[PDB]
């Protein structure tokens, strides 16, 4: 589903969840194991700001 | 120019009723000479199509020149300023909106804001410091 | 200003009204464009024979010889665009769209 | 087909022919006198020797001069008794003010 | 000068009349070799500016300016001469020919004594830049991108062209000495409003000023490397150069009409580094620094006050060098990779470890330590705002505090890090490269000793 | 190598108008010899009638 | 056409323009406009295509009734004044008359609407005489009764020509069109000056005359008529595409190219006689013509079009033209800005 | 969102540059599409006579 | 000069010299019919210069030493190749052909020019209007696609028209399964693999397209190979025709003045040859064209002007 049409300019990119990189799983197989990415996967397009060294949407305790 | 005398004769701030006229009168003057060039380059339908297509271009022209006319000069008298090159900017680019109106556009009406006031308010600093746009040979 | 000037010069300006309101024919705004010359001739006449300026009187004829001499090419030219589209009609005159 | 054009060759590993390969050109003689001019004609002569010029100048927008004569006024405003320096630019005697 | 638009003119049948292969070589040799001469124009006499012919002069702003560009021209030869070295002789050698005939073009702007002499020159570095852009550019936006770049410094230049010959009719002559001497005061009135905007508008769409200044992530990024220097690193300080003379007669209705300026610049410089905190292209992340630096140079300029105008060379010489490494930089790995995207090749120190020492003093440049002359810059332009106004120190850190994300974010995502896994094609770096680089960093560590040469006209 | 035009961008250029619109959608480019296509001939040989009917081209038959 | 017949028929239009300059009399003034006109249609009409004849018919039909029309002011001011000597107009409507008759026997104002379709049907050199070489016959006479035109009247043509010429040529495809657009916008810039100064007037016309014959009469050497025609010859002279570009970009009028030498010289004159709003607007509408002036050398040099197989033939033959005087043109086309005091030669 | 997108990319294009654009594009498809006709193009012509010689009171 | 306009002024006039033995004439036969060999007899009999049929490297005949040059850089289409992949995307087969059409319209300059400045005969094999039947057979055999036809044509039409047409052309028909047969005796192993459908569509639509309407505006003498192996014969067929049709019997110095000055312009007779109509068969890209222009421009006799290539050893090259 893509980005809601706001006229902002997004186009027909999807619409993936807001979730940071960190949220991967470490121990699955990554062909971009410093971003936990694989190939070819749509990328967020937000990836630059929920890369690893950035901010991290993983879920606190309380 | 009779029209234009017509129009800059009256004092700022006053007689608005004839300053609107006069707006209308030279709005509608250029609302014939754009029409009539368009029927001439571009050949219309049978008359009533002709005249349709000169009554739409007059309208607008002579609606432009009504509200533009209109409050440009009770903005000096409500406001007191009759000098202010502003008083010409609220009104000169309304004259957009109304263009936008009559063709049902918002962009369109925006950026003609955008431009005819600031037309509008360079022809105020043309009366006021003396600018002249056709002038004679000087030197 | 008397009014025997006022009709050749009139009758100019209607004749170039005409010249220039090409109806579908061109023979017909070659016609037009007949007047003028006659009418710039017989305006030009008045105003030499009155004045006696009798040198001048060069030039009526002078207006005459080759002011038809674009009638000569032109009636040549309405002639050869009649050889290609057939017709003097004017609607066809318009190839040079783009 | 579409078109008839030759793709993208190949990126010329510069390093494999010349195992020195020093980057400049493909021809190994010409580079080797490449980096033999660029540091020649640009560290030793323009960035040593050019340093040394331009840090070893004549005295730029003289200062110690003003500097210099900075003491003999001052000395001979203290000493005298007088304020070391007037609060005025230039004199206002000559001065002659509107009305 | 003479002395060095000779050589420089002279250059250009040299160049296309030099051996087939010797071409970079003999460049090379003597574009140093001029630049050596150029130092002689560093030192400067008390306060009348070194006048040499009528046509010619220089002061003590345009020598660091004129030496700055005569060294820079080493530095795009040995920069395009990789990709370069894969075309016929001609096109290198019309390269070659426009680089110094760009070059040329500067030198003689730089010294010109005439405001119309100066203002022919300014507008003619569009041609060869033009031309630079589009014709051997590597992608396809450089087509729309040197349209945006041409049209919007002529749309500007054009008004000041019409200003310019209407100081000469009415005040006299438009030489930079009797302009000075002969200065009369401006006094507030709409004439002389649109007055200053003609005058103002040409130097700030150079700038560019936040809003005039789109065309330069078009222009900088799609420009070719011997290019995507001068449009960074020298060229933004001609509309710089052309502000700090055109401003002696534009006072003091400066100070009243500056306020559109100033809040342009000084809030939009914040927008602009916030664009380089996220962004894609290595090229356009240097691009909008360049904006940001610029932009603290734009407000420079308008408060008019001894300590601004030393801040403002000293800032507009250090970026424009540092400016001119990073883009070195993006090449370097642009050429290995064959693309513009930052996380594509991420990990270099773990593979090339000189490239990421490089890479930290140039992002540590950009980073402004002290005593860097680009700190020396931007201390002096915050000390002079503040003066002016006490609330801009909180712009004038936050840019500051904000640049250091940015400045040592390509640091983190390229070097430091995991390298690419499918990249296999990185070589050891060429010793052209790692030369070039010193020749760059090199002189700004070794300026930091006397910044009494770059300080300005009013040290 | 550096992006060169290709077809698809010459034929942007390649139309009778730049910047076409739904007036231009039909102006066909002008002929690349410029000598535009000769339409049907106008010549007429009037069958005179006599009395034998004629054939002339001009004047002569 | 026989060369001895096409040689007389050019000389009589070498002839009749060279008449106007020379002639102080009204009668003569309109006398050799006349032969002049008479002239160039044969020329015109040298392939006898249909487009052709198209174009000779348009350019007849606009032509004619403007000497018609300069003959009816003539009469007019003899009328009022009594002198055919070439001065200024003692009538005021006479003059109204005279700067509309010869406007739109060069056109400027919507009078210009048959520049366009008339260089495009006619023959490139046929192009070039009509482009180069009439437009010094009207303005032989208007800078001769230059003293007294209406101001208002003569810079509204004015304004109307570069803004008309130059927003036409951004949607032109064939050569030939852009270079009416093209000199329809430089037209308004040399008569703008017109009133104020007529020296610069005439350093337009032979600046504008150079570049304009040059390019041309080199695209006749390029033998092409559109702009993929003239985009595939960097295959074939990738010299005369670099030399194409030079000029077009001198055509527009970019320092320290020798076409900035009117458009500056212009500005300079009418900021002299406190006409300021009117130079600024004149000068920003010459950035329209920069758009089709650089699309065009975006498509001939500074990129590579797509060429053809067949194109490969032409590289084993060369040119059999001589090109006469063209490699100088271009050299005092786009480098004699340095030479600009050659202004007061003119005068 | 802003900044990067709307603002730039989006906003400061649209106003300065590209509108300029589409003014000098919007009539340059006009002023381009003559369409051929003799009987317009003199039209036009009576027209311009007409409104130059007196009704824009260019005679004084 | 080269019959400038000079020369015509002072007197070059071209239909002074021409004579009764001035002709145009072309043979043109069937496939393999032999009607090259009685192409050739004729011209030895009377004075007619005999111009062999144009093939690839024809034009690289007329430029330079006349040494073949390589096929990419001179065509880059080869007729066996269109033989072995008549259906292969390159485009071999439309290239073949629009190559060879450009081939044939320098024959026709080449023949004109000796014609109109020598007053000498000229025979041709398979002159300009003779490709046009063989794009129409290989279009329907389907070698090449339709979008090939309607540029062909549009060739044809924008060239040809600036041309003329000749006196009486001679025509051979060979049937079918002779031709079919007739490939056999050759032995050249691209020829055999032919087949008998396109041999068959190149007769029907000749039949059909070519003798019909040439014949309108040139005689026709049919020579089957009875009569195609006479020639003593044919000669007398030839010389007994006044040619009454096209515009010989209506051809002026003045018409000939343009001709040659048309014709002479080596550059302007395929001016037109090179359409910006882009064919995925023909349109070579902006990379491929330079990379084949810089080795042309580095080959021999071709870095500078013709007689201005100092490698071959133009002497007096700093005063010429
Ligand atoms: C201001 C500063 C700049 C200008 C300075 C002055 C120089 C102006 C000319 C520059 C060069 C132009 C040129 O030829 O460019 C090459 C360029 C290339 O042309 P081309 O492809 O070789 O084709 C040329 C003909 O179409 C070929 O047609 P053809 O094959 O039928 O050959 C005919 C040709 C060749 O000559 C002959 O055939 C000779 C005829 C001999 C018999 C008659 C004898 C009696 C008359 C003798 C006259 C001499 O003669 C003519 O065309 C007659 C006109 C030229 C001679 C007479 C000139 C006037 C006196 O020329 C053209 O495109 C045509 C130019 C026509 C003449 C110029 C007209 C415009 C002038 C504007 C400026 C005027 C001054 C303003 C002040
Ligand atoms: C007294 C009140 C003062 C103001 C209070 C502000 C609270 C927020 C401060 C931000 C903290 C720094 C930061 O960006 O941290 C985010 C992140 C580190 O996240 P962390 O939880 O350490 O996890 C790392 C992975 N395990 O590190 C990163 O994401 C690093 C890469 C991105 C850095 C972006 C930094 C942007 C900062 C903008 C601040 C603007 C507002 C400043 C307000 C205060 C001004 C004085
Ligand atoms: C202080 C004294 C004066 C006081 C009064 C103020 C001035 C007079 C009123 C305003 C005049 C300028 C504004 C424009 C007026 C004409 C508007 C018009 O004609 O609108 C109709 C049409 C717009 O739509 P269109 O482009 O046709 O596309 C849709 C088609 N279905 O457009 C057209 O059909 C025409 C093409 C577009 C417009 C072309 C330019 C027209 C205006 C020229 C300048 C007029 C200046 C007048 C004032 C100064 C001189 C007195
Ligand atoms: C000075 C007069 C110049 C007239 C030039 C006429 C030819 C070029 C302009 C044209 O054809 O039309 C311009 C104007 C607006 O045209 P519009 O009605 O908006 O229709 C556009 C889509 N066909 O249509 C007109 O008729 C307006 C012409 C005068 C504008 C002032
Ligand atoms: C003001 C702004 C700038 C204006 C000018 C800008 C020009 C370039 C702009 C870009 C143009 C488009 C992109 C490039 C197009 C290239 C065009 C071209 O034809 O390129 C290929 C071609 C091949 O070379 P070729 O024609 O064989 O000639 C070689 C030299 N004989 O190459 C050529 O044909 C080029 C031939 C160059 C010849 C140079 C001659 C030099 C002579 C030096 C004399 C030295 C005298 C010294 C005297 C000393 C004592 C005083
Ligand atoms: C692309 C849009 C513009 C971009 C931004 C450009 C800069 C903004 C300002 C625009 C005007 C620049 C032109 C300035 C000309 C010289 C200015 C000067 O020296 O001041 C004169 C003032 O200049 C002017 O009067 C003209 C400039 C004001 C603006 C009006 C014209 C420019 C705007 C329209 C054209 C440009 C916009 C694009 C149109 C497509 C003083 O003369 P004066 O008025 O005192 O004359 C003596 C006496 O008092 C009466 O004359
Ligand atoms: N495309 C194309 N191929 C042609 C043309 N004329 C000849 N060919 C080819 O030329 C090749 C060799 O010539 P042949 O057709 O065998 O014989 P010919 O020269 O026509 O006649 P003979 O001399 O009797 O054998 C064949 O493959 C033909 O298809 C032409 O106009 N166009």
């Amino acid at each position: 589903e893509p980005y809601p049409d706001d006229g902002m300019g997004y186009g027909d990119y999807p619409k993936l969840p807001d979730r940071s990189q960190q949220e991967r799983d470490p121990w699955y197989d990554w062909d971009h194991p410093d971003l936990r990415l694989n190939w070819g996967e749509p990328i967020h397009w937000d990836l630059d700001m929920y890369i690893r060294n950035r901010v991290d949407t993983s879920p606190t305790p309380v | 120019k009779t029209l234009l005398h017509k129009y800059s004769d009256i004092p700022e701030g006053t007689e608005c009723h004839r300053k609107a006229y006069a707006s209308t009168s030279i709005g509608g003057a250029t609302g014939l000479i754009v029409s009539a060039y368009s029927i001439a380059l571009k050949p219309p339908a049978s008359f009533l199509e002709g005249v349709a297509r000169t009554g739409r271009y007059t309208f607008t022209s002579a609606a432009i020149g009504a509200i533009f006319g209109l409050t440009s000069c009770i903005s000096a008298q409500v406001r007191e300023k009759p000098d202010d090159p502003l008083n010409y900017f609220i009104g000169g680019c309304a004259g957009g909106l109304t263009l936008g109106a009559r063709t049902r556009s918002y962009g369109i009406g925006a950026a003609a804001c955008a431009y005819m006031g600031l037309t509008a308010a360079l022809v105020k600093m043309g009366q006021l410091e003396g600018w002249q746009v056709f002038a004679e040979p000087k030197v | 200003m008397p009014l025997v000037y006022m009709n050749i010069i009139m009758a100019f300006a209607i004749a170039l009204a005409g010249l220039l309101m090409y109806r579908s024919h061109l023979m017909s705004s070659l016609l037009c464009l007949e007047g003028m010359m006659l009418s710039l001739f017989i305006m030009s006449t008045l105003i030499i024979l009155n004045t006696h300026f009798t040198l001048a009187n060069m030039m009526p004829i002078i207006l005459l010889v080759f002011a038809a001499c674009e009638a000569a090419l032109g009636l040549s030219l309405l002639v050869m665009v009649s050889n290609t589209y057939g017709t003097d009609y004017v609607q066809n005159l318009n190839l040079l769209q783009c | 087909i579409r078109l008839q054009e030759d793709p993208d060759p190949e990126d010329e590993n510069l390093y494999e022919k010349n195992p020195d390969s020093h980057g400049y050109d493909k021809d190994p003689i010409v580079d080797l006198w490449n980096m033999r001019v660029v540091f020649f004609f640009g560290f030793s002569i323009v960035l040593v020797l050019g340093s040394t010029f331009v840090a070893y100048l004549p005295d730029y927008r003289m200062q110690e001069w003003a500097r210099r004569e900075a003491e003999r006024l001052v000395k001979y405003r203290e000493a005298n008794g007088l304020p070391l320096m007037e609060s005025n630019c230039f004199d206002p005697n000559k001065i002659q003010l509107p009305e | 000068m003479l002395k060095i638009i000779i050589p420089t003119t002279m250059l250009l049948p040299m160049t296309w009349m030099s051996k087939h292969n010797m071409i970079w070589i003999n460049a090379t040799v003597h574009s140093l070799l001029i630049s050596l001469i150029s130092l002689s124009l560093l030192n400067q006499l008390g306060e009348n500016s070194l006048n040499f012919s009528l046509t010619f002069f220089s002061d003590s702003l345009s020598a660091p300016l004129l030496v700055l560009t005569t060294w820079l021209l080493p530095l795009m030869l040995m920069a395009s001469q990789s990709h370069l070295s894969k075309e016929t002789t001609t096109r290198k050698k019309l390269y070659i020919t426009m680089l110094i005939l760009l070059q040329l073009f500067l030198i003689m702007t730089f010294t010109a004594t005439e405001l119309i002499l100066f203002y022919i020159l300014f507008e003619a570095t569009l041609v060869p830049t033009l031309i630079i852009i589009t014709r051997w550019g590597n992608q396809t936006e450089r087509l729309n991108a040197g349209l945006y770049f041409l049209f919007y410094t002529l749309a500007g230049s054009l008004p000041l062209l019409v200003a310019l010959v209407y100081i000469q009719n009415t005040t006299g002559s438009l030489n930079f000495l009797i302009i000075h001497y002969w200065s009369h005061p401006l006094s507030n009135s709409w004439s002389n409003i649109f007055m200053w905007l003609a005058c103002i508008m040409a130097f700030m769409v150079k700038m560019p000023l936040y809003g005039l200044h789109l065309w330069l992530p078009k222009a900088h990024v799609e420009a070719p490397i011997a290019g995507s220097m001068v449009l960074a690193a020298v060229l933004l300080k001609l509309g710089g150069y052309g502000m700090m003379r055109i401003t002696t007669i534009l006072n003091p209705l400066t100070n009243y009409m500056a306020y559109p300026f100033l809040m342009l610049s000084m809030w939009g410089m914040i927008m602009t580094s916030s664009i380089c905190l996220r962004q894609t292209d290595l090229k356009s992340l240097i691009a909008y620094s360049s904006v940001s630096h610029m932009a603290l140079v734009i407000v420079a300029i308008m408060i008019q006050t001894p300590w601004s105008f030393m801040g403002a060379t000293a800032l507009m010489i250090a970026h424009g060098l540092t400016s001119s490494m990073l883009f070195c930089l993006a090449n370097t790995n642009y050429e290995r990779v064959h693309s513009r995207t930052m996380i594509l090749a991420r990990g270099l120190q773990t593979l090339l470890p000189l490239m990421a020492t490089w890479w930290l003093m140039a992002s540590l440049t950009n980073l402004a330590l002290p005593p860097s002359i680009n700190l020396i810059g931007e201390l002096f332009i915050i000390t002079a705002s503040f003066s002016w106004s006490n609330i801009t120190i909180i712009l004038m850190g936050m840019n500051m505090m904000i640049t250091a994300l940015y400045s040592l974010y390509m640091l983190i995502t390229t070097q430091r890090g995991k390298y690419t896994h499918h990249i296999n094609n990185i070589k050891a770096s060429f010793t052209r490269e790692n030369a070039l680089m010193a020749l760059h960093i090199l002189p700004l560590l070794l300026l930091t000793l006397n910044p009494k040469m770059i300080l300005g006209p009013l040290y | 190598r550096q992006w060169q035009p290709d077809v698809e961008w010459a034929e942007q250029f390649g139309g009778a108008v730049m910047y076409p619109t739904k007036e231009t959608a039909h102006w066909k480019p002008p002929p690349w010899n410029d000598v535009d296509p000769p339409k049907d001939t106008l010549v007429s040989n009037l069958t005179l009638n006599f009395g034998l009917v004629m054939e002339l081209s001009g004047e002569m038959v | 056409m026989n060369p001895i017949i096409y040689t007389t028929l050019i000389m009589t239009v070498m002839s009749g323009t060279m008449l106007v300059m020379i002639s102080s009399h009204w009668l003569l003034i309109w006398i050799g406009f006349e032969m002049n006109l008479l002239a160039m249609i044969p020329v015109l009409m040298k392939n006898f295509n249909p487009r052709a004849t198209e174009a000779a018919t348009k350019y007849f039909l606009t032509q004619a009734t403007a000497s018609m029309m300069l003959m009816m002011a003539i009469i007019i001011n003899l009328l009022y004044s009594g002198q055919w000597t070439i001065t200024k107009m003692f009538n005021p409507v006479a003059m109204t008359m005279m700067t509309m008759a010869l406007a739109m026997k060069l056109g400027l104002s919507p009078f210009h609407f048959w520049v366009p379709e008339v260089t495009q049907g006619i023959s490139l050199q046929a192009g070039l005489l009509l482009l180069t070489w009439q437009k010094l016959a009207p303005l032989s006479v208007l800078c001769q009764i230059s003293q007294s035109i209406n101001p208002n009247l003569m810079l509204t043509m004015a304004m109307l020509s570069i803004l008309i010429g130059g927003w036409g040529g951004l949607n032109q495809t064939q050569l030939r069109k852009i270079m009416a657009y093209s000199s329809i916008a430089h037209m308004g810039w040399m008569t703008a000056v017109l009133p104020y100064n007529t020296t610069m007037t005439i350093l337009n016309l032979l600046i504008y005359i150079t570049m304009t014959l040059a390019m041309f009469m080199l695209l006749i050497h390029s033998s092409a008529t559109t702009t993929l025609s003239l985009s595939h010859t960097w295959n074939k002279m990738p010299v005369i595409t670099s030399l194409m570009m030079v000029t077009l970009l001198s055509m527009g009028g970019l320092p320290p190219l020798s076409g900035f030498m009117p458009k500056w010289m212009i500005i300079q004159e009418m900021t002299k006689n406190e006409s300021i709003i009117m130079p600024t607007l004149m000068a920003m509408t010459a950035l329209l013509n920069l758009y089709f002036y650089m699309r065009l050398a975006y498509s001939s040099s500074l990129t590579m079009f797509p060429s053809t197989n067949n194109m490969k033939m032409k590289w084993q033959f060369e040119h059999t033209k001589q090109m006469k005087l063209l490699p100088t043109m271009i050299v005092l086309s786009t480098l004699v800005l340095p030479m600009t005091p050659a202004l007061s030669s003119l005068n | 969102k802003s900044a990067s997108s709307l603002l730039d990319l989006i906003w400061l294009e649209t106003i300065l540059p590209k509108t300029t654009s589409f003014i000098q594009m919007k009539m340059s498809i006009m002023v381009s599409n003559q369409k051929g006709l003799i009987k317009l193009y003199f039209l036009s012509f009576l027209i311009t006579i007409m409104i130059s010689m007196t009704l824009f009171n260019y005679h004084e | 000069l080269q019959y400038g306009p000079l020369a015509f002024v002072l007197g070059e006039r071209t239909t002074r010299k021409l004579t009764e033995t001035s002709k145009v004439i072309t043979v043109d036969g069937n496939i393999c019919s032999g009607k090259g060999r009685l192409a050739r007899e004729i011209a030895e009999k009377l004075g007619l210069r005999h111009f062999p049929e144009a093939g690839i490297h024809y034009a690289d005949s007329t430029t330079g030493d006349g040494k073949p040059l390589d096929v990419q850089l001179s065509g880059n289409c080869s007729l066996e190749k269109f033989y072995d992949d008549p259906k292969s995307n390159d485009g071999n087969s439309y290239r073949l052909q629009s190559w060879l059409y450009a081939s044939r319209l320098l024959q026709y300059a080449d023949a004109l020019e000796h014609l109109l400045s020598t007053g000498q005969g000229v025979v041709l094999e398979r002159s300009i209007y003779s490709d046009f039947v063989f794009l129409e057979a290989m279009y329907r055999q389907g070698f090449i696609r339709k979008q090939c036809v309607e540029h062909y044509n549009e060739v044809k039409k924008v060239t040809a028209c600036e041309y003329l047409p000749p006196h009486v052309v001679v025509y051979v028909d060979v049937p079918v399964p002779e031709i079919q047969s007739r490939i056999q005796k050759k032995g050249n192993p691209h020829e055999m693999k032919i087949t008998a459908a396109y041999l068959q569509d190149i007769e029907n639509a000749y039949k059909k397209t070519f003798l019909p309407e040439m014949s309108e505006k040139c005689e026709v003498l049919q020579y089957s190979a009875r009569e195609a192996e006479d020639a003593e014969k044919v000669v007398e067929d030839i010389e007994y025709l006044k040619c009454d049709k096209g515009p010989w019997p209506d051809q002026d110095d003045r018409t000939f003045h343009r001709l040659r000055m048309l014709v002479q312009n080596k550059l302007e007779v395929l001016n037109y040859t090179t359409i910006p109509v882009y064919l995925p068969e023909i349109t070579i890209g902006a990379h491929q064209s330079d990379r084949v222009f810089q080795k042309f421009t580095e080959l021999p006799g071709r870095k500078y002007s013709p007689g201005y290539n100092e490698d071959v050893g133009d002497k007096w090259i700093w005063l010429k």
